[PDB]
């Protein structure tokens, strides 16, 4: 089966570094486009980070460009995301997303459960 | 382990998601290799070792 799940959720005051993670089942991570989205109370899902398959190129939005770092670890079959002193206004619920893996069935977009990270 | 098959003539590696094909530097041993196929892969630069 195909399922997406992440971890690392925890409220951290401004001044530290939080290392997120993920977990992908049923497909390799190298041959797939992995996405990170943010969810906030009263706000829709905003794209944050994307890593491109077959070449491993990082794509960032201008909202948080130049601060985050995304890497793919095929040994654990996961995607690691690291922040660099994220601002208090950056608090959101982060969602993982992988779309159109080599397997092509009815669910084309796979999302994670969702982890809430608080900055104050 | 393909480097030891000295009698090979055709090599097909379709849809193997090959990223680097630098192993061409070791295919000069095969004196009968004529139809190396590497189609349907993700390879960026053809190695200089084709010579």
């Amino acid at each position: 089966q195909v399922q997406l799940v992440e971890s690392g959720g925890g409220l951290v005051q401004a001044g530290g570094s939080l290392r997120l993670s993920c977990a992908a089942s049923g497909f390799p991570v190298m041959n797939a486009g992995m996405y990170w989205y943010r969810q906030a109370p009263g706000k829709e899902r905003e794209w944050v980070a994307a890593i491109e398959s077959e070449g491993t190129s990082t794509y960032y939005a201008d909202s948080v460009k130049g601060r985050f770092t995304i890497s793919r670890d095929n040994a654990k079959n996961t995607v690691y995301l690291q922040m660099n002193s994220l601002k208090p206004e950056d608090t959101a619920v982060y969602y993982c997303n992988v779309k159109d893996v080599g397997d092509n069935h009815f669910p084309y977009d796979y999302w994670g459960q969702g982890t809430q990270v608080t900055v104050s | 382990s393909i480097f030891s098959l000295h009698n090979l003539q055709e090599i097909d590696l379709k849809d193997n998601n090959l990223k680097t094909i630098e192993e061409i530097i070791s295919f000069q041993h095969l004196h009968r290799l004529t139809c190396l196929k590497l189609w349907y892969n993700h390879i960026a630069y053809i190695p200089i070792q084709i010579g």
